[PDB]
């Protein structure tokens, strides 16, 4: 790892590098670190589809939660990746972090119109 | 190891690169040990070449021992060792400021220790080491970092004892390589108020003329030469200095007035209050300055008077000539303008009658301790008169003429009679003082509707005759002083209705709410008293309750009726004689029996029951009555010979009954003496008391037979159950006192115990190796758990157990006629504490014999000596300091419980002769006696040669138990009982001043007093040594008188009332620190104050960031000062918080008790207090007032322990935060401008919008509405949400990938993410950063960046925070926020930065944490936790200089927050302080 704590395949999935990712898959799915952000969360982050797409049949949580009490979903409707936000919508809304704002209201706030009518219904 | 290559470096120091080889070093503790500092010294200063530096560091990283490479580098003087290894951490330790001041050095080094740290203790002296060596440079910075206060203004200086001053000191007072070194080496690892109180100045003409200051302190506008050396104060430095209005130079040695310092341009509060100005002080003519406000021209040599004033000052209000030498008749005194004026202490006969009839606004006349009978017309305007203590014979008709009288005190006066109210003209009479008079009639039924607001009447020492009821017509009474009187013994009932009064001084003459609760029951409605106790008394079985039938186990408590008498037939058994003095009232008649059949033998048996009798119940007369009749009456002749009056309690009768016959003389003689009684002549048989209390009995009496018969015990609501009568809450403690005297029921405590014989019977139940027995209960369920602490405390079984050189040990004895009834088995339960690890003892039925080792035992044991008819006790322990420790506990033990539970015996043969042996090579010697031999502390016989120290062989007396160093020496002190030498009054005495191998130590002189309090005042002020503590230096036994430290600036109440611009927001906060620190160590004592005050608080310097500011004065209640519950243990919690308040409020609870003062009492019964910042208008200060609120709970279990007060107290966020204002719920905002200003609507506020900018506004479509997606604004700049520009539409630079920040400190921003700078400059790109961190935070938005040598950018939703170099354009690095937030729900997404110009950042993270940063050595100063929940916008602003923050406390509440903006100093100062005292306070001990 390092001295922060992190591991390889979170820098390779936040970077979107298929090969690396693949090739470390075949490490932990579900690895967290020190901010509790999971290589789902970066991919979310960087919406950047095969790999979250491949976490999530890895066995990749759902329902993961970092320090903040983000899910994937939550990043993914926060930045405008409404693909990344169905991928995980069939992956199985109103889940909360601390806070308490479900991706409808981060899709508010960012002005996702697009993400807001995917997630009430 | 090997010096050879240290040798080596000796010569590589100016050799060449042949040294870098020399790497081997850091190849391979000693190293440093020889020279080596030094030859890497040449290395890195020879003309620093980066290669070898680089090298050359790395191998210097392995020193970093730290400690000693400094000391060895901090001898040399050199200012790249100092801030390097200053920067390395290790500078106060050893000491090392004072050996670099000592040695000659330069300006830098000596700068460098200061700012780094430095104890002050060790600064002081090294600035008295240099004082003495010529210097103007070094000791000019020492007094920077010493004595110098920017935050006030002000430059003191005080106990530091300086020489001389001179112009060069005060300099700068009145207003790089090595960071480099250490970083990469890391890397690899006008003036207002001048004091000059104690310098003992001989003369201040250096800066006179003309000077470097001359012209700088030309406005100082205070000066301070008080307590000085000062003689002929020179005119050229008063017309140098034009604007000093404040001057107080007093104590110093004066010889006539300059007379010329009134030549000063506007001056104000004059005092001159110790020097002896010759007898003429009239001030010289043709000089009219009106500015003098306060003229203390005190403790002169002036016969006359200052006949000056009136031709030359027009405003002197407090003209005072307090205990000067004014002899003659003062002049007519013409001033126009004279307020308070005072003449006490003077030699005055008289006064002319237009001595004061020209002053038409004198308010405050007073002449105290003068020759005066007569007092010549006093203008109408005066309100306050205090003559007390004159050779007066009547009041002067002029004070009985004046309208607005509202004080007055006349004591210690000998007048006859008082002239009553209808002729005192004055309805405003607010406090009246006539003790120590002869006043025999106090007439008031003329006219007492005029008396109404007389608060404080004092009548003590005086020989009153009666008391009354017409001055019940007093209604604002608040202290009736009537005692000494000796005279009266009663009290008119009229006295219920003056509820106002809450302090009653009845003391030696025969409280608060209970007495005067009591007389209003009495005057509702009063009955007789009819209920006597009757304790008859036997010896080991004999005519007892025969005698009883024809008028035996525990007491067997019965009723008689005939009045009603009930008859107590105490236990023969003498198993059961323990208890028994625990029923022996002062207020009852005893019987006896003879049990004549026995003869001479019994009568003398019988003997200790008399002396019990007389032990406990003195005044009480007994009836001795023979019950063997039938079957020798010879033991009349030794009844009326050796068993009468003489030492014996106050025989009254003796009957010779025989079982009948003589029953009806009997009864006929004990209803003569029962009615006959007369208590200290009251004929306590047919008193007076209210029908309440006989309702209440009536209520009990019925009761008993509805109760439990298995355990009678009513519980404390069933008092409560009975009634239907009418008693309040106060009348039930003093009911049931009086029952309890009346023998009805028991209650010492939520149980109340009727029925006594059954309580009697079955508490002593258990009295039917040996003596001791563990938990046995049998016979009678939830019982034990008050069961046994009733038991054990009144009666292991104590009662039935078991019945050398002479000069290394001491022994005392107690010698009386017999050992009373229940003396051993409670002196041995009371001797089960005594200690200086548990001690052995075998203790018997009358010894105990506790000891630890051979050099600590106490054996008190019972002697019989031989020919000596009277038994007694001996003491005996070793001649050891400790024993002598244990020896005067045990004494003060014996004696007080003497005192408390045999006052018969300890009265003046006295029947307790107090012996003390003693052996020159044993001898009898009266306590007594050694007492009054206390002139010496050396005893000799006749015989001159030999002689023995007094505390070698009465430990107790002299002061042994105390340490040896508490040793007052007689040649040294000067404590003088004057009248303006003391300094306060407090508790059980007085405190003074006076010289004691010291400047001024004070002395605190005891009033009345006695050596067993003084022991235990002794011990509990001794062996506690704490920074907060007033520390006492020695004691003596002369005046018996002990010796404490000065507060040198006086004290709390002082500097509320008089310096209340005095208090800084620092200085307020550290006082309450400082206060908290001394309970906190006071608790961890295990000792109570319950004294908390301003008066008795005691500061010492003004200085804020000093080491000692507060301590807590004299410790064993007050009005305005009062505990929940117990004033009206946690309760000096709530004392506490009263004394926060007070200091929050400076001077608003007190300074309310001349206008109303009742009213500091009578609203905070529970939990009833008024908003201080509303109620008082002091500047608003949260955190400490939600923590007045939180700790000053009505419920003590609810109160915060001191150690946590004191917690919370150190925090710098209780210091530094001074508002949080709130916003309305449900309401969000976004952005706030620079009153304050916030954000389709608009919000404002005085102490959808996007953002706002200084008046500019703004929405997500972008309005370009003029009025007096927009992403950014500045002030004119203007970003949208795809990046375009403003500089309005003068110009439009499009870079866009959103503009979102613009900052200016050649402006910076942000747009998307990437960096501009301006006509754009230097568009530098930051997404590539993926390498270090996410790649997600570098390609993000970036939100706000701060422009400094560096250049700090934060991203939107980011936990991590860059830094980017200006110059050279790259990447400097990350710092990471939630590494601080693992260290200590955390977010770590910074929202907002902020810079400080003392390289200190602001970061706002998502969540309520604000991180604390410094730029110059990259660490966190801390993490504000706790704060609220979220973090958005945060900016300076000049109000004060303070910095804003906004949250939200999701429900959604918005707040607004205001921290200073000295926040990181404030935090390294506190806790450097903290530190310095928790090191102090180990030094202590
Ligand atoms: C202004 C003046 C006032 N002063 C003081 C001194 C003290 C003081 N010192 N040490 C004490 C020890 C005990 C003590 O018990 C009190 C609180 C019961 C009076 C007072 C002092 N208390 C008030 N004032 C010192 C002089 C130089 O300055
Ligand atoms: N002969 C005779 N015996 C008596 C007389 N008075 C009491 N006694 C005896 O004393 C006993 C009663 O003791 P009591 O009064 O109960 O004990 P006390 O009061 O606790 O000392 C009876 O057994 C009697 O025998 C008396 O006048 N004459």
């Amino acid at each position: 790892t390092d001295e922060a704590g992190v591991t390889p395949l979170h820098l390779a999935a936040d970077s979107g590098h298929l090969e690396i990712v693949e090739v470390l898959l075949k490490a932990d799915v579900n690895a967290w670190d020190h901010y509790g952000f999971t290589p789902l969360h970066l991919a979310a982050h960087v919406g950047h589809l095969e790999i979250v797409e491949v976490l999530l049949k890895a066995g990749a949580d759902v329902n993961a939660q970092d320090h903040a009490g983000w899910t994937p979903l939550h990043l993914a409707a926060l930045y405008g990746h409404l693909e990344i936000v169905e991928v995980l919508l069939k992956h199985g809304v109103n889940a909360q972090d601390m806070w308490g704002e479900t991706p409808f209201d981060l899709a508010i706030d960012n002005g996702n119109e697009d993400i807001a009518e995917v997630l009430q219904k | 190891l090997a010096k050879i290559l240290v040798s080596s470096l000796y010569r590589f120091k100016d050799v060449a690169e042949i040294q870098t080889k020399g790497q081997t070093i850091l190849a391979i503790k000693l190293l440093v040990h020889h020279s080596f500092d030094l030859v890497i010294f040449h290395q890195m200063s020879s003309n620093i070449d980066q290669q070898f530096l680089n090298l050359c560091c790395k191998c210097f990283a392995k020193v970093a021992l730290k400690n000693v490479m400094l000391e060895r580098a901090c001898d040399q003087n050199n200012s790249i060792m100092v801030e390097c290894l200053l920067l390395l951490g290790a500078a106060n330790q050893a000491s090392l400021i004072c050996q670099v001041c000592e040695k000659e050095s330069s300006p830098k080094l000596v700068e460098l220790l200061l700012n780094s740290g430095s104890r002050e203790q060790d600064v002081r002296k090294a600035l008295t080491i240099s004082i003495g060596k010529g210097d103007s440079q070094i000791i000019s910075l020492l007094l920077r970092r010493l004595a110098l206060d920017v935050a006030n203004n002000s430059i003191c200086l005080g106990g530091f004892c300086i020489g001389k001053v001179e112009p060069s000191w005060l300099g700068p007072l009145f207003p790089n390589i090595a960071s480099t070194l250490a970083r990469m080496v890391i890397r690899y690892q006008y003036i207002t108020s001048l004091d000059l109180s104690a310098n003992e100045l001989r003369d201040i003409d250096a800066l006179s003329q003309k000077c470097c200051i001359s012209v700088h302190l030309e406005h100082l506008e205070k000066l301070e030469l008080h307590q000085n050396a000062l003689t002929s104060f020179p005119q050229q430095l008063c017309e140098t200095l034009k604007s000093l209005t404040h001057l107080d130079l007093h104590s110093n040695k004066f010889t006539s007035f300059p007379s010329y310092l009134l030549k000063m341009s506007c001056i104000a509060n004059l005092d001159v209050s110790r020097n002896d100005i010759g007898p003429s002080v009239v001030l010289d003519p043709t000089v009219k300055c009106p500015t003098l406000k306060q003229f203390n021209l005190s403790y002169n040599q002036l016969s006359f008077v200052p006949e000056n004033l009136t031709d030359v000052v027009e405003k002197l209000e407090q003209l005072i000539l307090e205990g000067n030498k004014i002899s003659g008749i003062c002049s007519p005194l013409r001033l126009k303008e004279l307020k308070i004026l005072n003449l006490s202490k003077n030699h005055i006969s008289s006064l002319s009658e237009n001595f004061l009839e020209a002053c038409p606004k004198v308010e405050s006349f007073s002449a105290r301790m003068n020759f005066l009978a007569a007092m010549p017309f006093l203008p109408p305007s005066m309100t306050i008169l205090k003559l007390s203590q004159n050779k007066f014979s009547c009041i002067p008709e002029a004070i009985l003429n004046l309208p607005h009288l509202r004080s007055l005190d006349m004591s210690s006066n000998d007048i006859q009679y008082l002239p009553g109210p209808a002729h005192w003209k004055s309805l405003n009479l607010r406090e009246l003082l006539f003790s120590h008079n002869q006043i025999s009639i106090l007439d008031l039924s003329e006219k007492a509707y005029l008396w109404s607001r007389v608060e404080k009447l004092h009548l003590s020492h005086n020989k009153l005759k009666e008391i009354p009821p017409e001055i019940g017509c007093l209604e604002n009474l608040t202290s009736l002083d009537v005692s000494y009187n000796l005279e009266l013994r009663s009290f008119p009932n009229e006295m219920g209705k003056l509820s106002k009064i809450w302090d009653l001084p009845l003391d030696e003459l025969h409280k608060a709410k209970d007495i005067i609760r009591f007389l209003q029951q009495r005057l509702k409605k009063a009955v007789p008293y009819n209920r006597m106790k009757l304790m008859i008394v036997g010896n080991t079985g004999s005519g007892k309750t025969t005698l009883l039938q024809q008028l035996t186990v525990g007491i067997d408590v019965k009723d008689w009726p005939i009045l009603v008498l009930n008859v107590w037939d105490f236990a023969g058994r003498e198993e059961f004689y323990s208890t028994h003095p625990h029923f022996m009232t002062q207020r009852a008649l005893y019987l006896a029996v003879y049990d004549l059949s026995k003869g001479q033998a019994e009568v003398d048996a019988m003997k200790p029951w008399l002396f019990n009798i007389k032990a406990r119940a003195s005044s009480s007369p007994v009836i001795l009555v023979g019950t063997h009749l039938d079957v020798k009456a010879c033991m009349s002749k030794i009844t009326k010979e050796l068993l009468n009056k003489r030492g014996f309690p106050a025989i009254r009768d003796y009957h010779f009954v025989n079982a009948s016959d003589a029953l009806a003389k009997l009864r006929k003689t004990i209803i003569n003496e029962s009615l006959n009684f007369k208590i200290r002549d009251q004929l306590v048989v047919g008193q007076l008391i209210p029908d309440c209390y006989v309702e209440l009995e009536k209520i009990i009496l019925s009761e008993r037979k509805n109760v439990p018969i298995e355990f009678p015990v009513i519980d404390r609501k069933r008092l409560l159950q009975l009634v239907q009568l009418q008693l309040d809450e106060n009348e039930l403690p003093h009911a049931v006192h009086f029952l309890n005297e009346s023998g009805v029921l028991l209650h010492f405590s939520d149980l109340y115990f009727v029925e006594p014989k059954w309580l009697c019977k079955i508490m002593a139940q258990i009295l039917t190796p040996k003596g001791i027995i563990s938990r046995r209960d049998v016979e009678k369920k939830n019982y034990m758990s008050q069961y046994f602490k009733l038991l054990e405390k009144f009666q292991l079984v104590p009662s039935s157990l078991s019945d050398c050189e002479n000069s290394e040990i001491i022994i005392r004895l107690y010698e009386m006629p017999y050992f009373p009834m229940g003396f051993w088995s409670r002196l041995i339960n009371r001797l089960l504490e005594i200690s200086p690890l548990r001690p052995n003892r075998m203790y018997w039925r009358q010894g105990i014999y506790l000891n630890w080792s051979p050099e600590a035992y106490c054996l008190v044991g019972s002697e019989v000596l031989d020919n000596h008819p009277e038994s007694f006790l001996k003491i005996t322990v070793p001649s050891c300091r400790k024993g002598c420790i244990l020896l005067g506990q045990v004494v003060d033990h014996i004696d007080s419980l003497m005192e408390e539970w045999f006052p018969g015996l300890l009265e003046i043969e006295t029947l307790l002769k107090k012996w003390a042996l003693y052996s020159f090579n044993k001898i009898l010697l009266d306590d007594l006696m050694k007492k009054a031999e206390e002139g010496d502390l050396l005893v000799n016989p006749d015989q001159p040669r030999l002689t023995i120290p007094i505390s070698q062989i009465a430990p107790d007396l002299i002061l042994a138990d105390l340490p040896r160093n508490i040793m007052l020496n007689n040649d040294e002190l000067e404590f003088e009982q004057a009248p303006e030498f003391l300094l306060g009054d407090g508790s059980f005495g007085s405190v003074y001043r006076a010289a004691y191998e010291g400047e001024e130590v004070a002395v605190k002189i005891f009033n009345h007093t006695s050596l067993r309090l003084l022991r235990q005042e002794l011990v509990v002020l001794c062996h506690l040594h704490h920074p907060s503590l007033i520390s006492l230096l020695a004691a003596g036994i002369r005046p018996r008188m002990l010796v404490m430290e000065l507060a040198s600036k006086g004290s709390l109440d002082r500097l509320l009332q008089q310096d209340k611009a005095s208090l800084t927001r620092t200085l307020q906060h550290r006082i309450a620190l400082h206060v908290a620190d001394g309970l906190r160590y006071l608790h961890s004592a295990m000792i109570i104050y319950r004294d908390l005050k301003p008066h008795n608080v005691l500061l010492f310097t003004l200085y804020p960031n000093a080491a000692i500011i507060a301590k807590i004065a004299d410790y064993g209640g007050t009005p305005g000062f009062r505990a929940p519950e117990v004033a009206r243990q946690q309760a000096d919690v709530y004392s506490f918080g009263l004394l926060l308040y007070d200091i929050l409020t400076t001077g608003g609870r007190i300074v309310e008790g001349l206008k109303f003062p009742n009213e500091f009492d009578e609203l905070e019964i529970q939990g009833k207090l008024p908003d201080p910042v509303k109620e008082y208008g002091c500047a608003p200060w949260p955190m400490v007032e939600k923590l007045i609120k939180q700790c000053l709970k009505e419920n003590p279990q609810e109160r915060p322990t001191s150690a946590q007060v004191f917690d919370i107290l150190n925090s710098a966020e209780l210091v530094c935060l001074t508002r949080r204002i709130l916003l309305p719920k449900n309401v969000i905002v976004e952005c706030m401008v620079a009153s304050i200003w916030l954000g389709g609507q608009l919000s404002f506020l005085d102490l959808r919008i996007l953002c706002l900018a200084l008046i500019v506004s703004g929405t997500q479509s972008g309005t370009l509405l003029v009025i007096n997606s927009v992403t950014c604004l500045y002030c004119l700049l203007v970003g949208t949400a795809d990046g375009k520009l403003a500089i309005f539409p003068l110009k439009i630079l499009n870079i866009g990938t959103p503009l979102m920040c613009l900052s200016e400190s050649v402006m910076w921003g942000g747009c998307g993410t990437k960096i501009f700078s301006f006509t754009i400059q230097k568009l530098i790109e930051t997404r590539t950063s993926q390498l270090f961190s996410y790649a997600a935070f570098s390609d993000s938005n970036i939100i706000t960046v701060v422009v400094d040598t560096a250049l700090y950018i934060a991203k939107q939703n980011s936990p991590v925070v860059e830094v980017w170099d200006k110059k050279t354009e790259k990447l400097c690095g990350l710092i990471d926020c939630v590494h601080f937030l693992r260290e200590v729900s955390y977010s770590g997404r910074v929202k907002t930065l902020c810079l400080q110009k003392n390289t200190a950042l602001w970061i706002g993270t998502g969540g309520g944490h604000i991180l604390l940063l410094d730029l110059s050595t990259r660490r966190l100063i801390r993490v504000i936790y706790n704060f609220c929940n979220s973090v958005r916008v945060m900016m300076t602003a000049q109000l004060k200089n303070v910095m804003l923050v906004l949250g939200y406390n999701r429900e959604i509440q918005s707040c607004l927050t205001v921290w200073d903006i000295n926040l990181p100093h404030e935090v390294q100062n506190l806790e450097k302080h903290i530190e310095v005292r928790k090191e102090l306070a180990e030094k202590m001990r």
